[PDB]
C-alpha cells in the first residue's frame, strides 16, 4: 500500500504525471532501433559480409559492403526518429496542458505534467480529470458529482460519485489548506472498478476517524465531469499508474506482410547466391587442376600469391565470388522502400475525403511502416460507443462495403449487452432472420453449463446449418471462463470450440469487455490457422490495447478523447472514412509496393546472371563482366527513379472506381501478388532474360568484326552490349506494367534511357586526370559506329520482352 | 483544403493505355513483316563475304611449320601454301587468331598501368602495383609494365602471290590504321617532353619477353612508342578465350582488279610466338567486310527465326479469336 498526504505536507517514490505514447526515448533509441533494423535478412547478411571482410585479409576492401549498409541503416533511422518525434510533440500538447491546483490558499495553475501525488486538484464542469482523483469535496451539499466514463468503459450513462463525509463542507480553496489527512490506498491496479483505501483526517485537538474508501469516491483519469460546476479531488495515481494507463498492453514492433515476404524472398535469393559461389569455386578448382590452366606463362602469379595456402585460397575465392554476385541481394531496395513509405503516407493526410468540418482536421499518419497492409485486412474489430454511434453518418453502409470486400466485422464493446445488441441491429449487423447464439452470463451462471452448450451449439446446432444465419453474442465474464478455464481440458478445449463457432457466424458481438480482453480476442484471431490480418478501430482509452495488438490499428478522433488517436497507426475523424482508407488507399499502397519488391529482385537477377555466365568463358577468375562505373550506377542512377515514381503515384485501377466497387479488395487479399506463383514467374522471366542477354551477345562476337572498318572489340565492349540490352529490357518491362502514365512517369522512364545513352557518350569521351583506370575512354562511341550491333541489341530486347507481350495478349483479354 | 492540388489528391492527368489483345495482334504482324526482310538482308550479306583462315601452329608431324615448334636456332622461318577459289573483291583485312588464350582473366586484364600508357610523367618512373610480376627488373621500372604488354604477339606474317612464273609478287600490307582512332589519338600517348623517344624513356627498361624496347617498335614517329598500332591492338583484351585481332589491312587497288585475285599464295611466317605450352592454336585470317562487318550468320538466322515465329503466333492468335 502507498501513503498519500492530502495537502502534500506531513500531518517521493512516485513518478510524475506524464503520458508516453511514443516508442523510443533518447537513451534506448539506438539499441532498440538496431534490433528492428537487423530483423531484416539483407541487413544481417551484409553485416556478416562486412565483419568477415575486416577480420581477415582480403583483396576486397570492406568499404564496398559497409558504406551501403551504413547508408541504409541511417536512412531508415532518421525516418523512424522523425516519426517518433512527432509522437513526442503529440504528448507535449497534453502534458503541458493547464490544470489548477490548490497549492496554499491560492488557485495556482500548473501543467498537466507537473502534478504530484497528494495535491488538491480542482476540476470544473465538462473537464476531464488530469489524474486519478479522490473526491474530497464538492461545492454543493451532499458531496455528489456525476461522471461520464464513455471513454474508459464505453458506458454512455452518468455515474454518481460520492465525496468523503468528513470533508464535504470544505470549499473556496481556503478551507482546503486547513485540512490534514493521510490516504493509505492500495497500490495501483487495472481492474477499473475496485479500490480500497483509508483517510485519517487529523484535527487540531483529536480526530482518529478512519473513513474507509471505495470505488464510489475515486475519480478515474480520462472520465469527464458532468453536471457539477467544480469539485476538489486529491491525486493518488499520477500517470503510468492511473487505471486508464494500466490497461495499456505495451507497445511492440509492427511489420506488414510485405516486409515478411521480403525476408522470405531473401532466403531464396541467398540460396541462389551460395549456389552460384559454390558452383563457380568447385569448377574453378577443377579448371585450375590443369598445369597450364593456371600460370600459362603469359599471366603468372607473384611470389606472395604462389606461396599462399591453398585451403585459405579456396575460402578467399568463395568469398570473392560472393562479393562478385552480391548485387543479387539488393540493399538499395530498402532506401527506396522507406522513401516511398514516407512519401506515400502523405496521400492519406492530404486527402480531402478524410476532412471533418465540425472538428476541422483530417486523417493522421502516426506510422508509415504499415501503409501496404491496409489493403490486406481480413478481420475488423470495431468498438461501438463513439465509433459506430444514433448511428454515425454512414456506420451501416460502411459495414456493407466491408462485407462485400470479404472482411469480417466483430463488435468489441464494454457497454451493456442489450444496448450493444440494439446497436448491432441498428447498423444491420444482425438482420431479422439471424438466429442469435447468446453465450452471455444470463444463461451461463455456472462453470460446467459452459461445456454443455459450447459443444451443443457448435457440433449439433452450427454444423447442422447458412453462413449468415447465426450470430454470436459473448460477454466479458463468459470469455474469462472460456479462456482461463481452458488450461485443463485439452481433449476438447473450450477456446478451440468457441473459435470454431466464432468463424462460422456472420457477426460476433462481445459485451462488457475489459480493455485487456478486446486485445485477447484480437490475439486469438491473429493466431488461428494462418495469418489473418486484423484491424481494430476505436475512439476511447479502452480501445488502445486492442489497437496496439492488431496488425494495423485505426483511431477515431471523437469527442471523448485522443487517447486512441495517439497510440494508433492512422486516425480518421469518422468511422465511414475506413471505407476509403482501406478500399482505395490500402489497395494502391499494397499493389505499388508488391510490384516494387518483385521488380527489384527481377532487376538484380537480370543484372547478375550474365555476369555469372561469364565465369564459364573466363578462367573462372571472378572477373566482372561490366565496368566498375556501371556496376555501382546501375542500381542508383539507371534504374532507381522509374520504380520510385511508379510505386508512388501509379494507379492500376482508378482511385474513383475501386472505392465505388468494394469487391476488388479480395483480388489482392492473402498476399496475392507476393505468393510463390508470381515469385516463380518473375524469377523465371529474369533468368530467361539474363540468359538471353549473354548468349545473344556471345554468339554475336563470333564475327571478328562488327563494323565496316574491320576493327575488333574487347571485353568492356562485350560488357556494354549486355548492359545496354539489360537496361533497355528492364526499363521497357516496367513501361509495359504501367497503367497510369503521368508526365512524371514519362520523365523518369524515358529520362532514364536517355540519360544512360548520354552517360555512355560522356563517361566515354572525357579524360579525367584524377582517374587511374581510363579503360572506357570511347568504348560506347566505337560501339555505336557499327550497324550490326544496333540490330542485335534491338533483336535481343524484343526476344527478352516476348514472354511479357505474350502474357499481355493472352491473359489480359476476356 | 488549400492543398487540394491535382498531385496531392492523386488526380494528376494520365494517359491510361488499354493494352487489349485486339490492338497488339497487328503488332505481331508488323514485327514479323519487318523482321523477315531484314533477316534475309543480313543473311545474304553474310554469305557474299569471302573469308579464309589457315592454321599454322604446327602440332602436326606433316605440318610445314612444325619444324620449329621447339626450334634450336632463332628466329624460325616457315611458309604455308594456300589457294583462293574466288577472288576477294573489296578491301580485305588481315587478322590473327589465338584460342585457349585467356586474355579476359582477372589477373591478366588488371595488369596494366593505364595512366602510364597515357604519357603521365610520374606513372612512367613508378608504375602501378597491379602490374606486379612484370613491373621492375634490373632495378629499373619496365616501361610497358604488365602481362598484357609483356606477352605481346610478335609473329611476322607476309603474303606472296604466285604469278605466271615461279617468282612471287609480294602484296602490300598496311600497318597504320588498325586500332581505334580514340584509343590511339587520346588514350594512348607518349611521355610529354623530349626530342627523340629514346630520351623520354630514360630510367625505364624494356619488358623481359620483348626483344626491343618500346621506343624502337617502329621507325615511324607516329607509330614508335605507346602509340604503336600493333601494341595498342594487343593491349585491348579479348572478351573470350578464342579471339581475333586486326593485324594488317590491304587497301583496294585503284585498278579494276580485285584486291586478292584467285590463285596460289604463300603465307611465310616468322614463328616467334609460342602457343603450344597451353594447348593454344594460332591462325591467320583474311576476310572482306560489309556494312555489318564480317561473316556471321547468327544475326541473319535469328532475325528470320524471330520474325517467322511472331508471324505464325499472330496467325494462330487471329484464327483463335474467330470463335468469338
Ligand atoms: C558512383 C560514382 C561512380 C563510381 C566510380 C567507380 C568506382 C566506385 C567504387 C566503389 C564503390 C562506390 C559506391 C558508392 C555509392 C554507394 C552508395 C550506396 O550504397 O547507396 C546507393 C544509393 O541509394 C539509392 O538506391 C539511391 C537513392 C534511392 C533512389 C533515388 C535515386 C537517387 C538518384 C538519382 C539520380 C539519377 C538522375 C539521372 C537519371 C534519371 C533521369 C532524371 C544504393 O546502393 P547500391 O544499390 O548502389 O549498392 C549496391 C552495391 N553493394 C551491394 C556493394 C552495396
Ligand atoms: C618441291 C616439292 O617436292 N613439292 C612442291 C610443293 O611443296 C609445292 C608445289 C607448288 O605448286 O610445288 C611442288
Ligand atoms: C614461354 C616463353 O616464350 N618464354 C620465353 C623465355 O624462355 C625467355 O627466357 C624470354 C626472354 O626472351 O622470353 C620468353
Ligand atoms: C620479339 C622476338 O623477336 N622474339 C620474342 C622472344 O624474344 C620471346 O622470348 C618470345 C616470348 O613470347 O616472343 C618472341
Ligand atoms: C618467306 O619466308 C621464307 C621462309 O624460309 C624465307 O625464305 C623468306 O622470309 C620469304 N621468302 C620468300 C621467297 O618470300
Ligand atoms: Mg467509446
Amino acid at each position: 500500500t502507498r501513503t498519500v498526504f492530502v495537502g502534500n505536507h506531513p500531518v517521493q517514490r512516485f513518478c510524475d504525471n506524464r503520458i508516453v505514447s511514443s516508442k523510443y526515448t533518447l537513451w534506448n533509441f539506438l539499441p532498440k532501433n538496431l534490433f528492428e533494423q537487423f530483423r531484416r535478412i539483407a541487413n544481417f547478411y551484409f553485416l556478416i559480409i562486412f565483419l568477415v571482410e575486416v577480420t581477415v585479409d582480403t583483396p576486397t576492401s570492406p568499404v564496398t559492403s559497409g558504406l551501403p549498409l551504413f547508408f541504409v541503416i541511417t536512412v531508415t533511422a532518421i525516418k523512424q526518429g522523425y516519426e517518433d518525434w512527432l509522437r513526442h510533440r503529440a504528448d507535449n500538447e497534453v502534458n503541458k496542458s493547464t490544470v489548477y491546483i490548490i497549492e496554499n490558499a491560492k488557485r495556482v495553475r500548473k501543467e498537466s505534467e507537473k502534478i504530484k501525488v497528494g495535491d488538491v486538484v480542482e476540476v470544473q464542469a465538462d473537464e476531464t480529470f488530469p489524474c486519478d482523483l479522490i473526491l474530497l469535496s464538492s461545492c454543493t451539499t451532499d458531496g455528489t458529482c456525476y461522471v461520464t466514463t464513455a471513454s474508459l468503459d464505453g458506458e454512455s450513462n452518468c455515474k454518481t460519485h460520492y465525496a468523503v463525509r468528513d470533508t464535504i463542507a470544505l470549499c473556496t480553496a481556503e478551507s482546503i489548506d486547513t485540512l490534514r489527512a493521510a490516504i493509505e490506498c492500495e497500490q495501483p491496479q487495472p481492474d477499473l472498478y475496485k479500490f480500497v483505501g483509508r483517510i485519517n483526517i487529523y484535527s487540531n485537538s483529536l480526530e482518529a476517524v478512519a473513513r474507509s474508501l471505495g470505488p464510489e469516491n475515486l475519480l478515474l483519469k480520462g472520465a469527464t465531469l458532468k453536471n457539477t460546476e467544480k469539485i476538489y479531488g486529491v491525486a493518488v495515481y499520477t500517470g503510468m499508474e492511473t487505471k486508464m494507463a494500466l490497461n495499456y498492453q505495451g507497445k511492440s514492433q509492427k511489420r506488414s506482410a510485405v516486409e515478411k515476404s521480403i525476408n522470405a524472398f531473401l532466403i531464396v535469393y541467398l540460396f541462389i547466391l551460395l549456389t552460384k559461389a559454390a558452383v563457380c569455386t568447385t569448377l574453378k578448382y577443377v579448371w585450375q587442376s590443369t598445369p597450364y590452366n593456371d600460370e600459362p606463362w603469359y599471366n603468372q602469379k607473384t611470389q606472395k600469391e604462389r606461396e599462399t595456402l591453398k585451403v585459405l585460397k579456396m575460402f578467399t575465392d568463395f568469398l570473392s565470388f560472393m562479393v562478385l554476385f552480391n548485387f543479387i541481394i539488393p540493399v538499395s531496395m530498402y532506401v527506396t522502400v522507406e522513401m516511398q513509405k514516407f512519401l506515400g503516407s502523405f496521400f492519406i493526410s492530404w486527402d480531402k475525403d478524410f476532412y471533418d468540418e465540425e472538428i476541422n482536421e483530417g486523417a493522421l499518419v502516426n506510422t508509415s511502416d504499415l501503409n501496404e497492409e491496409l489493403g490486406q485486412v481480413d478481420y475488423v474489430f470495431t468498438d461501438k460507443t463513439g465509433t459506430l454511434t444514433k448511428l454515425q453518418d454512414q456506420a451501416a453502409e460502411t459495414i456493407e462495403a466491408l462485407h462485400a470486400a470479404g472482411l469480417k466485422v466483430w463488435v468489441l464493446t464494454g457497454d451493456k449487452m442489450e444496448t450493444a445488441k440494439s446497436t448491432c441491429y441498428a447498423c444491420r449487423l444482425f438482420q431479422t432472420n439471424t438466429e442469435l447464439l447468446e453465450l452471455t452470463t444470463k444463461t451461463i451462471e455456472e462453470s460446467e453449463r459452459k461445456e454443455d452448450r459450447l459443444h451443443e451449439l457448435l457440433i449439433e446446432y452450427r454444423k447442422k446449418l447458412e453462413h449468415q444465419e447465426y450470430g454470436l453474442i459473448i460477454d466479458g465474464s463468459t470469455l474469462s471462463l472460456i479462456l482461463n478455464s481452458s488450461q485443463d481440458s485439452s481433449s476438447n478445449n473450450y477456446k478451440s470450440i468457441f473459435l470454431q463457432i466464432c468463424m462460422k457466424c456472420t457477426a460476433v458481438l462481445c459485451c462488457r469487455m475489459a480493455p485487456l480482453q478486446k486485445a485477447q480476442i484480437v490475439r486469438m484471431v491473429k493466431n488461428l490457422k494462418g495469418s489473418p490480418i486484423t484491424l481494430s478501430i476505436g475512439d476511447g482509452a479502452n480501445d488502445v490495447s486492442m489497437i496496439l495488438e492488431s496488425h494495423v490499428g485505426i483511431g477515431i478522433k471523437g469527442k471523448e478523447g485522443r487517447q486512441a488517436a495517439r497510440n494508433s497507426d492512422y486516425s480518421v475523424p469518422k468511422f465511414k472514412h475506413l471505407k476509403k482508407l482501406l478500399l482505395a488507399h490500402g489497395h494502391l499502397y499494397y499493389v505499388r509496393i508488391a510490384h516494387l519488391v518483385q521488380y527489384f529482385f527481377y532487376k538484380n537477377l537480370c543484372f547478375i546472371l550474365p555476369q555469372f555466365l561469364y565465369q564459364f568463358f573466363c578462367g573462372f577468375s571472378q572477373q566482372p563482366l561490366y565496368d566498375a562505373a556501371y556496376l555501382t550506377m546501375y542500381n542508383i542512377c539507371f534504374t532507381s527513379l522509374p520504380i520510385l515514381a511508379y510505386s508512388l503515384l501509379e494507379q492500376h485501377i482508378n482511385i474513383d472506381t475501386l472505392t465505388s466497387d468494394p469487391r476488388l479488395y479480395m483480388k489482392i487479399s492473402g498476399n496475392a501478388m507476393l505468393q510463390l506463383g508470381p515469385f516463380l514467374y518473375w524469377t523465371f522471366l529474369a533468368a530467361f532474360e539474363g540468359t538471353v542477354f549473354f548468349f545473344g551477345t556471345y554468339f554475336l562476337f563470333q564475327t571478328a568484326s562488327l563494323e565496316e572498318n574491320g576493327k575488333v572489340y574487347g571485353n568492356w565492349t562485350f560488357g556494354t552490349i549486355v548492359f545496354t540490352v539489360l537496361v533497355f529490357t528492364v526499363t521497357l518491362k516496367l513501361a509495359l506494367d504501367t497503367r497510369f502514365w503521368t508526365w512524371i512517369n514519362h520523365f523518369v522512364i524515358w529520362g532514364s534511357l536517355a540519360f544512360y545513352v548520354f552517360f555512355s557518350f560522356f563517361w566515354g569521351g572525357i579524360i579525367w586526370p584524377f582517374l587511374k583506370q581510363q579503360r572506357m575512354y570511347f568504348v560506347f562511341a566505337q560501339m555505336l559506329s557499327s550497324v550490326s550491333t544496333w540490330l542485335a541489341i534491338i533483336l535481343l530486347i524484343f526476344i527478352s520482352l516476348f514472354p511479357e507481350i505474350l502474357l499481355i495478349v493472352l491473359k489480359n483479354v476476356r | 483544403r488549400p492543398d487540394n492540388t491535382a498531385f496531392k489528391q492523386q488526380r494528376l492527368p494520365a494517359w491510361q493505355p488499354i493494352l487489349t489483345a485486339g490492338t497488339v495482334l497487328p503488332i505481331f504482324f508488323i514485327i514479323g513483316l519487318i523482321f523477315i526482310p531484314i533477316g534475309i538482308g543480313i543473311f545474304v550479306t553474310s554469305n557474299n563475304i569471302r573469308e579464309i583462315e589457315i592454321d599454322y601452329t604446327g602440332t602436326e608431324p606433316s605440318s610445314p611449320c612444325n619444324k620449329c615448334l621447339s626450334p634450336d636456332v632463332t628466329p624460325c622461318f616457315c611458309t604455308i601454301n594456300f589457294t583462293l577459289e574466288k577472288s576477294f573483291e573489296g578491301n580485305v583485312f588481315m587478322y590473327y587468331g589465338l584460342s585457349n588464350f585467356y586474355q579476359n582473366h582477372r589477373r591478366y586484364v588488371k595488369s596494366r598501368d593505364d595512366s602510364q600508357l597515357n604519357g603521365d610523367s610520374s606513372a612512367l618512373l613508378n608504375p602501378s602495383k597491379e602490374c606486379e610480376p612484370y613491373r621492375r627488373n634490373e632495378d629499373k621500372p619496365i616501361a610497358p609494365c604488365g602481362a598484357i604488354m609483356n606477352s605481346m604477339f610478335n609473329d611476322t606474317l607476309e603474303l606472296f602471290l604466285i604469278g605466271q612464273d615461279s617468282y612471287p609478287i609480294p602484296i602490300a600490307l598496311k600497318k597504320k590504321g588498325i586500332a581505334w582512332w580514340t584509343d590511339k589519338n587520346v588514350k594512348f600517348r607518349n611521355p610529354p617532353g623530349g626530342d627523340n623517344l629514346e630520351e623520354r624513356f630514360k630510367g625505364t627498361t624494356k619488358p623481359v619477353n620483348w626483344l626491343k624496347p618500346v621506343y624502337m617498335l617502329d621507325s615511324d614517329p607516329d607509330n614508335n612508342g605507346f602509340i604503336n598500332e600493333d601494341f595498342i591492338v594487343w593491349m585491348r583484351t579479348a572478351a573470350l578465350p578464342t579471339f581475333r585481332k586486326l593485324y594488317r589491312l590491304i587497301e583496294r587497288k585503284s585498278d579494276l582488279h580485285p584486291t586478292l585475285p584467285a590463285g596460289r599464295y604463300w603465307l611465310n611466317v616468322t614463328y616467334n610466338y609460342p602457343v603450344h605450352y597451353f594447348d593454344g592454336r594460332k591462325r591467320m585470317i583474311l576476310s572482306t567486310i560489309s556494312w555489318m562487318g564480317g561473316k556471321n550468320p547468327f544475326l541473319g538466322i535469328a532475325y528470320i527465326a524471330v520474325g517467322s515465329i511472331s508471324f505464325l503466333l499472330g496467325v494462330v492468335l487471329l484464327v483463335i479469336n474467330h470463335k468469338y
